DNA sequence: TGCCTGGAGACTAGGGAGTAATCCCCTTGGCGGTTAAAACGC
DNA sequence: CGTTTTAACCGCCAAGGGGATTACTCCCTAGTCTCCAGGCA
């Protein structure tokens, strides 16, 4: 369209299908179907949020604006899966 | 010159488990935790270690489901994952 | 680094300055030159924008809960998100409202047709990349044909498009140029109008930009006219910018008004007459 | 004179007691118990170290990456128990394919 | 000034392989890892001296600890090193 | 005059004050913390306790027995979630006939 | 129902927490250019 | 696997906002002593 580009694409599409491709590759998926996408890209969502809202709690409590990385380190810890080599 | 399929999987297999590196993207994934993040608190800041954080928790928590489901699909005699077999992991994990 | 950031204290700073860097940098102006400047001219108009953006600079409701960024890219023209066009026309076309949601293209409707009738080319420079196309889809709405260049555009086509605008006859009327692209990139001896668009915080490039339309050999009087809006973040920026010019100077709507302030000469009046006529008749 | 040297420890015994002290983990230390932990926490760190260190020599390198500490963890079955539920960063996952994939 | 466990490790590697060296990063790792198991040592000699109402966390208190969070050898050779080294503590 | 009575709880506010300092938690602790304290468990007790009294009116009982608890435990999705991990004693979790091995 | 110890009230003070003053560094937003990576199709 | 597309990565421009600091204040809670009624047998 000349008019204009109308690029509506959302910020969850980021991850695209390569990368998801080579996560099951180094996982050691042989063939992967293709409804795997989507259902992969729900787990993460999950996930991220589940993480981000113990990260956001921690950093509030302390009164701090910006997300620091011991805030993400406690929030993994928090969920019985510490995370090595940020503190 | 084509091969038949199956090799060239194999072969990424093996590139990507012998190195370390990341398999996604910085900027979207940024992007991606900024959005989720806009739901719980509005004008939050990010430290690139934080998000680089949480791009290794991620990877790590997706290569090890993906380890599980790709398991859970041999077990069914297949060598292809499904929905199912994710939803399976997780419900056996317990973190669904 | 005490002494030097201190501009009694800038005249003996500068007359240091002044000793010291005389062997330095070499510079000299068009009049002394060659004296083939037709004007001095120079010029900026103010605009006002829609109740709407008004409301939200007022109550900043989603703003003060980027905001500069935000408020510049409101002030600039409205229809950035795809909800704005779904709510105001969800048809997505070249319809009403167009020309009348900001002041600049309300002075852009207005100025169109004494461009058109007079011949003079218009390069208008901008900060922004999606005000482009916003001016990419009005232009088509006018039906008048234009240049549109863009940084990492593309790598050949620039000079393919720089040869078609140097034509003796080229049917082209205008061409956007994104400011910090520029780089002295053009040499535009067949025009002579300029269009000041965003802000730009630097000075340096805006000065850049504007010097475009006076190089050596034009024989056509030079018209540079900058739009900025008044009672929001632009009038605030301007007159920062015009600090700056200040500190730097130590160490470096009505028909009438814009027919007096585009004409050259009276024979312009008479050629704008119909196009007065014409904006009588449409109100 | 440090604690430490008597010891025979290269850990600190006065780090480690002033950490157990201002922990709250209790109101009061004994004094066997700072070099005690020292002790297991150095062997811990010079069995990983070993290992990772036969690792990098494997792989021909004379500097430890992350990479070498993974696979040192992984191998070593014990290690695994305990830091099963610990991932580490720019380590990625030991090379292994099912037989039914080769 | 800022502690941490990084010229310890960087000697106990330089006494168990004195050619190769180590990273920032796999320092940093290994310090997180030292910080960790202090931390699960200590929390475990705590609740150890909360379950049988005593205040003074002592020798028996932390081999307690280990032989409950370090599994199969892990926890044997170290104790014994603990006793030895305690027995060191004792000579001087 | 007790506390818990000024602040309108039944849980005993000194009771929880007392756990706080002799648990070895902090070095110091607040006055309006043991208060929000005793009303999170008061707050928590009395839903745990409207759901077994729910489930035991359901079952037609007139008493609360770990029966109902577990069910109304397993029942109401927020518990189940948070006590998840938690095993009861006189188990059991749900009687339900899956649709694939008739 | 009876008994008592943990709980409560009054007084003292000092140290941890709250608040003001100071500043720079990390972050945020944007653009140029290049190109390896992403998209679409058989 | 190919061909077409395009957004990610390294490089630059600008700014301002919390995260750091230090200095002063201040009042909350840790005691210590004296009653006493809610909780226990």
């Amino acid at each position: 369209a000349k008019r204009h580009r109308k690029v509506l694409r959302d910020n969850i599409q980021g991850i695209t299908k390569p990368a998801i491709r080579r996560l099951a590759r180094r996982g050691g998926v042989k063939r992967i179907s293709g409804l795997i996408y989507e259902e992969t890209r729900g787990v993460l969502k999950v996930f991220l949020e589940n993480v981000i809202r113990d990260a956001v709690t921690y950093t509030e409590h302390a009164k701090r604006k910006t997300v620091t990385a011991m805030d993400v380190v406690y929030a993994l810890k928090r969920q019985g899966r510490t995370l090595y080599g940020f503190g | 010159h084509r091969y038949r399929p199956g090799t060239v999987a194999l072969r990424e297999i093996r590139r990507y488990q012998k190195s370390t590196e990341l398999l996604i993207r910085k900027l979207p994934f940024q992007r991606l935790v900024r959005e989720i993040a806009q739901d719980f608190k509005t004008d939050l800041r990010f430290q690139s270690s934080a998000v680089m954080a949480l791009q290794e928790a991620s990877e790590a928590y997706l290569v090890a489901l993906f380890e599980d489901t790709n398991l859970c699909a041999i077990h069914a005699k297949r060598v292809t994952i499904m929905p199912k077999d994710i939803q399976l992991a997780r419900r056996i994990r317990g973190e669904r | 680094e005490d002494w030097f950031n201190t501009p009694e204290e800038t005249l003996l700073i500068i007359r240091r300055l002044h000793k010291v860097l005389r062997p330095f940098l070499l510079r000299r102006l068009k009049k002394e030159v060659e004296k083939d400047l037709p004007d001095k001219v120079e010029k900026v108009i103010k605009c006002k924008l829609s109740g709407l953006q008004q409301q939200l600079y007022q109550q900043m409701l989603k703003h003060n809960a980027n905001k500069i960024m935000q408020l510049r890219k409101i002030c600039n023209h409205p229809f950035v998100f795809d909800e704005v066009e779904g709510v105001v026309n969800p048809s997505r076309g070249n319809s009403d409202l167009l020309f009348r949601v900001a002041g600049k293209f309300e002075l852009l409707d207005r100025v169109l047709p004494k461009f058109k009738a007079s011949g003079h080319r218009v390069l208008m420079f901008f900060q922004m990349t999606q005000v482009m196309d916003i001016m990419e889809d009005f232009l088509r709405m006018k039906d008048l044909k234009y240049m549109r260049l863009d940084g990492s555009t593309k790598t050949e086509e620039r000079t393919e498009m720089l040869n078609a605008f140097n034509a003796p006859d080229s049917d082209y009327f205008c061409f956007l140029l994104s400011t910090r692209a520029g780089g002295l990139g053009l040499n535009l001896q067949t025009a002579d109008t300029v269009i000041i668009f965003d802000t730009d915080w630097n000075p340096h490039q805006d000065l850049q930009a504007q010097d475009r339309a006076h190089r050596i050999g034009q024989k056509n009087e030079v018209r540079i006219l900058r739009l900025i809006t008044t009672d929001s973040v632009e009038e605030v920026i301007l007159e920062r910018a015009m600090q700056k010019l200040d500190i730097d100077g130590k160490v470096i709507l009505d028909d009438d008004e814009l027919n007096d302030t585009l004409a050259r000469s009276a024979d312009e009046k008479i050629l704008f007459d119909k196009i007065d006529k014409e904006r009588m008749n449409q109100e | 004179k440090t604690r430490s040297s008597r010891a025979g420890l290269q850990f600190p015994v006065g780090r480690v007691h002033r950490l157990l002290r201002k922990g709250n983990y209790a109101e009061r230390v004994g004094a066997g118990a700072p070099v005690y932990l020292a002790a297991v926490l150095e062997y811990l760190t010079a069995e990983i170290l070993e290992l990772a260190g036969n690792a990098a020599r494997d792989n021909k390198k004379t500097r430890i990456i992350p990479r070498h500490l993974q696979l040192a963890v992984r191998n070593d079955e014990e290690l695994n128990k305990l830091l099963g539920r610990v991932t580490i960063a720019q380590g990625g996952v030991l090379p292994n394919i099912q037989s039914v994939l080769l | 000034r800022k502690e941490s466990y990084a010229i310890y490790v960087y000697k106990v590697l330089k006494q168990v392989h004195p050619d190769t060296g180590i990273s920032s990063k796999a320092m940093s790792i290994m310090n997180s890892f030292v910080n960790d198991v202090f931390e699960r040592i200590a929390g475990e000699a705590s609740r150890l001296a909360h379950y049988n109402k005593r205040s003074t966390i002592t020798s028996r208190e932390i081999q307690t600890a280990v032989r409950l969070l370090l599994p199969g050898e892990l926890a044997k050779h170290a104790v014994s090193e603990g006793t030895k080294a305690v027995t060191k503590y004792t000579s001087a």
